[PDB]
């Protein structure tokens, strides 16, 4: 929903703090709200990460747009349900053979 | 340490049914331990521990006029946790009967009759409390601090948290060396009476902890509540009763501080049935309380037992403000006289089983006249959980205020008494 | 001393030729009463419960009035809600009361004094108000049923024949069925083919020397210590439930056991390869029953602290503990290793523990001279002396020296089959009971 | 710890029974020479162990050095409580497959608290008003999530076998 | 005599206006050590009839 | 597995029992037992037993395996006294076309 809740200490407490832009999933049964990490912000208790393996063709904020190029079988969260698979799997449409040129 | 031995407590003894079923026997183990030790190092206070069924009847007879329990020659429990893990239950449910002889005088007993035998046969029943009694004996006690255990332990999940206590303590009691203290309607517990020996050792002792409750479950283990404190005997009782139908002690005495915590709004069919328009006590309110509403019923009960010197703390759901006539004629009566002199809010929820705040009202036969509205929502540090703990030094802020009717803004201050019967009577 | 006979007694007819139902009777209550016993008349049902409110005065030494008779009645010993299985358990399981009086103190009441059991009174009465029945009434409640028979009446379908008023009949725990030439007896088990003879037992002497007539039986089991011992320390109320009621050679066996442990504990011996001794009892047994009872009469025998069945594991940790906790209550794991078998030395009061060979060799030899050393232990073996003269047996002659170390065999290792390992010379020296 | 008691399919007589205490990982060679044999090659009798799970008294001690990889593979507090993993699983290969999905309550202890954790913590269900948020059966929805998806109680924390 | 447990018990006279065998604080007033077994009024009832003569002489008055 | 369900009558073609709590698909498996060559079976479930591990897994596949299972419907939540999930209706048949209309 809203991204701030109010301040925390950001050290000794197994802190991921938020390196240079990965993006997030919320929530159990919500599969919804993205959100690029902003500066250096916390983990809190839902931020399952979505990042990359590679780092030369992807800019993942591309994908972090290119959620929204699925909102189409992601906008009916129906049941019960965890959809690990669906974003796990395939498919997005991809300017390759273009790597990483 | 202190929280070493309490988290002993707090593990070893939860095996292996409901808190409040075992709660009794774990109680009773340790309440016979505390009368065990408090008589051997009474007659070993010159180092005849292990002791003989010799016993001297005129000598038997002086701690029963002392004490009011002489225990045994040898039925205590040093000797019968050794000699444990053996056949069989009913030594100790002819040694409850026993140290209960004690006819003369103040008896003050009839007492251990909580412990049982179930259980579901009887050598699972020997099992069971030989492993409570020796689980009783496996406590780093030693020699004086024997109440704070039990202080834990009557703090189970499912009461009137410490801090609360000691400041309804606080507030009552303070430029007041007099006599007689203290009067409690509907105690509960021990817990909140306890707070006075815990400071008022120091100059004399006073009178006795009187009081007053309804559930016999709870006036058992609020008997032994301040019996373990190693208060003395004599006037230092609790009666058993309801406090608006059977009221005692009507002769004795105006008191010079009073404190309770009465439950929200228990029912009673009382008005108007007998003479209660027309008894003591509810006569000059002009009516009585209404048919679910108790509270006020209690503060007036309260204000009936109060000198010209003392001065009563009492505490209220926040509820009680206008709630019709009925409500606002008392509410009249109290602030017609210089009764009231303060009330005090405090934050939600501060409680176990609760979720709306509480306010507190202090009400004194002593004029200035002005009523000091001084509230407090924060702090009261109500962060760590649940609303753990409004610490020392802490409440000195607010006793500091209540000192001589300061007026401090963030924070309340004194009204007009033309302002308060202007507005219709507010809290 | 013991309880199955080593000396046969002298058998002789009386007869009385056996075609008849009353002279064995006769003969029956003149035996039984040249045994020491009582014979009563209650042509009734309320006047047996009657005695049942005078015999217990005895054996607990209180007094009741009718009003507490009344609730000890009623609610405890007969009630109508009842049938045979809970007053079974009543028997061996809860047989104690704990009864408030109108004086108000907690007391326990018995009904078969177990410990000192001289005191629990017999009496013997005969039918009243179907076939032909004499009783063994122990402390006014009947127990023993002495059922008769004739020849006509084959043993197979003496059985086979006859499988609230009255209520106290429930408390029947044998059917002593005979006839005038054969005598067996079983307990509330009561089908047709498998409950026939093969289940019911011939009591017999102490090798192999079974016993037939009335007259011998007589004189052999209804003594007071033996019949009391047959009912009270020797029967199983497993959790089925069912009762099993062991095989004659086998409290032959377990008697062995225990007067070996108590004429050694008193002229202060342990450690001695004659300290020991090894019984031989193949298949077909129960030999988790007989190690059970010996076992378990070890613990509570108060010379002793820790009693170690031990065997080797190929899934017998699993099965044997399984059959353990059959017989419902109490055995201590030796599961699941040596950290917390530590812990199971350190426990008591359900001093059985049940572990391996390979977890007590970890254990002893490591871990710097356990404290559970000096306690006096009882080890009962699988595969025995006449099986093994193992390497943990002698870390054992190293290490341990206040234990009774007795075992049991299957197939033995005599001198006639000795391919394996060597007899038992200077381990567990006598054989002490065998079946064959 | 995590140890067998591994002689012998020779002496099935057992008189004087050798072998005692092999960790991992194992030779066949070292273990052969020190427990003999029956002139010729049939060992590994696996009479005693102390492993976290259940093994059979005939398996190959290549199974048993297989095994031992993916159980030293885990972290402690899964491997304190494989046998109740198991209850759920049916091998260590298939709780190698779904490794990272099993969520582990160090904080939670009961049912109670897993709620209370998905509610206030998290927001699975929405923002929490503060006047609402004594008013919210806990004990029910614990229920639900009970019979909705599949929780496993130990006495570390609560472990939660996600889909 | 313990001096301020006598100021107790003076104050506890002054109050009461009596005494009796209650009072249940009333052995480590007595001087050294009277809680021990054999105890052969040393110094209980005498010190005891010398309390209760002194409240009879300053019944009202002091 | 105390009793020998595992060599039972109706429970030894799935493989497994089910679980020690989760009752659902044991009744499925009942219900197969005692269907003909002609009828068809219509249960409810609650949509909860979904994969729920390997031991769940298997009894889906034992179930898709042949072509015992026919048609699920989805219905919609509460639709119920005293609860608050939806539900799930599984269709099955000794009856081959063979595909799974999964009618929502």
């Amino acid at each position: 929903g809203k991204t701030f809740i109010l301040g925390y200490t950001n050290e000794t407490h197994g802190i991921y703090q938020a390196s240079k832009a990965p993006v997030i999933i919320f929530d159990d049964f919500t599969t919804a709200n993205k959100w690029v990490d902003f500066d250096f912000k916390a983990k809190s208790s839902a931020m399952k990460m979505v990042t990359s393996c590679d780092d030369n063709k992807t800019l993942l904020k591309y994908v972090y747009y290119w959620l929204n190029t699925l909102p189409s079988e992601f906008a009916e969260g129906d049941h019960k349900r965890q959809w690990i698979s669906n974003y796990s799997q395939k498919k997005i449409p991809i300017p390759c053979p273009d790597n990483p040129e | 340490e202190l929280h070493r031995q309490i988290w002993q407590i707090a593990n070893d003894v939860r095996g292996s049914v409901d808190g409040w079923d075992f709660k009794q026997y774990v109680l009773g183990a340790l309440f016979y331990r505390f009368i065990s030790e408090n008589f051997s190092s009474y007659i070993e206070a010159t180092d005849d521990i292990k002791d003989d069924a010799i016993k001297t009847k005129g000598y038997f007879i002086y701690p029963s006029q002392l004490f009011c329990n002489v225990a045994a020659k040898a039925n205590t429990n040093d000797r019968l946790n050794a000699d444990l893990n053996s056949i069989f239950v009913a030594i100790e449910s002819s040694a409850y009967g026993y140290p209960s002889e004690a006819d003369i005088k103040g008896l003050f007993a009839d007492f251990d009759t909580t412990s049982n035998r179930l259980g579901n046969t009887v050598k699972d029943k020997n099992a069971r409390l030989a492993a409570v009694l020796k689980g009783v004996e496996g406590l780093k006690l030693g020699i004086d601090l024997f109440g704070d255990a039990y202080e834990f332990l009557i703090s189970n999940y499912a009461f009137t948290p410490q801090h609360v206590s000691k400041l309804i303590a606080q507030l009552a009691m303070h430029g007041q060396t007099h006599v007689n203290k203290i009067y409690d309607p509907a105690a509960g517990s021990g817990s909140l009476l306890l707070q006075a020996k815990k400071q008022f050792d120091n100059h004399i002792i006073e009178e006795g902890f009187f009081g007053q409750e309804i559930n016999h479950t709870t006036y058992n283990l609020a008997r032994m509540n301040m019996f373990l404190h190693n208060i003395n005997y004599d006037k230092f009782d609790i009666k058993l009763g309801n406090t608006l139908t059977e009221p005692h002690f009507r002769d004795e005495k105006p008191f010079d501080a009073i404190v309770s915590n009465p439950p929200y709004s228990v029912k009673w069919i009382g008005s108007d049935d007998p003479t209660l328009i027309n008894d003591e006590r509810f006569a000059p309110a002009g009516v009585l309380a209404p048919k679910s509403k108790a509270d006020f019923a209690f503060v007036l009960h309260a204000l009936n037992y109060l000198s010209a010197k003392g001065r009563a703390a009492i505490v209220c759901f926040p509820g009680i403000f206008y709630r019709g006539g009925a409500e606002q004629k008392i509410r009249q009566y109290l602030v017609d006289n210089n009764y009231v002199e303060t009330v005090i809010s405090l934050a939600p929820n501060l409680f176990f089983g609760t979720t709306i705040a509480v306010n507190i009202l202090v009400l004194s036969k002593h004029k200035t006249d002005t009523n000091v509205q001084f509230i407090d929502a924060s702090e009261l540090f109500k962060k760590e959980t649940n609303n753990n703990i409004l610490t020392d030094a802490h409440i000195e802020q607010i006793m500091q205020v209540f000192a001589s009717k300061e007026d401090v803004a963030h924070l309340a201050k004194s009204v007009a008494f033309e302002t308060v019967v202007a507005n219709d009577y507010n809290l | 001393n013991f309880i199955v006979l080593d000396k046969y007694i002298k058998a002789e007819p009386t007869g009385d030729s056996y075609q008849s139902e009353s002279d064995l009777e006769r003969e029956l209550i003149q035996d039984l009463r040249n045994q020491g016993y009582e014979f009563i008349s209650v042509k009734s049902q309320s006047a047996m419960l009657a005695n049942v409110r005078e015999q217990l005065q005895n054996l607990n030494g209180v007094v009741f009035n009718d009003s507490e008779w009344r609730r000890f009645t009623e609610q405890y010993l007969d009630n109508p809600s009842d049938g045979i299985l809970d007053k079974t358990r009543k028997i061996h399981i809860d047989y104690i009361c704990d009864f408030i009086f109108d004086d108000e103190r907690l007391e326990n009441i018995y009904l078969i004094d177990k410990k000192n059991l001289m005191r629990n009174k017999v009496q013997i009465i005969q039918q009243f108000e179907n076939r032909y029945d004499v009783t063994i009434l122990v402390n006014g409640l009947p127990l023993v049923q002495i059922e008769l028979k004739k020849r006509g009446v084959a043993i197979r379908e003496a059985f086979n024949q006859i499988h609230s008023e009255n209520s106290l009949f429930k408390y029947l725990q044998l059917f002593v069925i005979s006839n005038g030439t054969d005598t067996r007896y079983f307990a509330n088990t009561t089908k047709r083919d498998k409950n026939s003879f093969d289940f019911t037992m011939n009591w017999a002497k102490s090798d192999n020397t079974l016993i037939k007539d009335l007259k011998d039986f007589t004189a052999t089991c209804f003594q007071k210590h033996t019949l009391l011992n047959v009912l009270v320390n020797y029967s199983v109320f497993d959790s089925s439930q069912t009762l099993l009621v062991m095989r004659p050679y086998q409290i032959a066996a377990t008697e062995r056991i225990l007067w070996k442990i108590k004429s050694s504990f008193t002229a202060k011996n342990w450690s001695k390869p004659e300290s020991g001794g090894y019984i031989w009892h193949t298949t077909g047994s129960g030999k988790t029953l007989t190690s059970f009872k010996a076992a378990r009469l070890a613990t509570e025998l108060d010379f002793i602290d820790k009693v170690f069945f031990v065997v080797d594991r190929k899934d017998l940790d699993y099965q044997t503990m399984k059959e353990y906790q059959r017989f419902s209550p109490d055995s201590v794991n030796g599961s699941e290793n040596t950290a917390g078998l530590k812990r199971n030395l350190d426990k008591d009061d359900n001093k059985i523990i049940v572990t391996t060979i390979q977890k007590l060799n970890n254990l002893m030899k490591a871990e710097s001279d356990l404290p559970v050393y000096n306690q006096q232990v009882v080890f009962i073996f699988d595969e025995c002396h006449r099986s093994q003269f193992g390497e943990a047996q002698k870390n054992l002659k190293k290490k341990f020296k206040r234990y009774y170390q007795f075992g049991f065999t299957g197939t033995p290792i005599f001198p006639e089959n000795a391919l394996g390992s060597e007899t038992t010379a200077s381990v567990f020296g006598r054989e002490l009971h065998s079946y064959v | 710890d995590m140890q067998v008691y591994i002689a012998n399919l020779g002496k099935y007589n057992e008189g004087e029974l050798v072998g005692a205490w092999f960790t991992f990982p194992i030779d066949f060679e070292e273990v052969k020479e020190k427990i003999g044999l029956n002139d010729e090659y049939e060992e590994y009798a696996i009479h005693d162990y102390e492993l976290p799970f259940t093994v059979d008294e005939y398996t190959s001690i290549g199974e048993l050095n297989r095994l031992w990889e993916m159980v030293s593979e885990l972290p402690e507090e899964l491997q304190s409580e494989l046998s109740a993993l198991l209850t759920h699983f049916s091998s260590i290969e298939e709780l190698s497959e779904h490794q990272e999905d099993i969520i582990i309550h160090s904080d939670c202890d009961d049912m109670y608290d897993v709620a209370r954790y998905y509610i206030e913590e998290t927001g699975a269900l929405g923002e929490v008003p503060a006047s609402l948020q004594n008013y919210i059966d806990y004990q029910a929805y614990g229920r639900d999530l009970d019979l909705s998806g599949t929780f496993i109680s130990t006495n570390h924390g609560i472990f939660e076998i996600v889909y | 005599l313990n001096e301020d447990a006598a100021k107790r018990y003076i104050r506890t006279s002054l109050k009461r206006e009596y005494a009796t065998e209650n009072g249940t604080e009333l052995n480590e007033t007595l001087p050294k050590l009277s809680p021990l077994n054999p105890q052969y009024k040393t110094k209980k009832q005498a010190v005891f009839q010398k309390i209760v003569s002194f409240i009879e002489k300053f019944k009202g008055v002091g």
